[PDB]
């Protein structure tokens, strides 16, 4: 009842699953919606420059 | 630009309309005396002196 801390590496496994799907979703899909080669950077240079 | 007669107007990574309308941090406009004979030498990709 008392202990659900870092030592409990069955609770940490729960935290691992949670972090795992959270980082698969948000981090990966969002940071890969940013820039690719370099110049395009955001949008595709629709009017901003090109 | 209307005061002169532009012989060449080539915009790279930018469009001729945008270079008149977009805003940015800083403009650098360098000028010199250049014959039209050596226009080919005046390019980013050339082996000319």
């Amino acid at each position: 009842q008392t202990g659900f801390t870092t030592t409990n590496e069955a609770f940490q496994k729960v935290q691992d699953a949670v972090n795992n799907n959270a980082q698969a979703l948000s981090k990966l899909a969002s940071e890969l919606s940013n820039t690719f080669g370099a110049i395009s950077a955001s949008i595709g240079d629709i009017i901003q420059r090109l | 630009l209307s005061l002169f007669s532009v012989n060449d107007f080539t915009c790279s990574q930018i469009s001729p309309a945008a270079i008149a309308s977009n805003c940015y941090s800083s403009l650098i406009l360098d000028y010199f005396s250049y014959p039209l004979s050596m226009k080919s030498d005046l390019s980013v990709s050339s082996a000319g002196p």
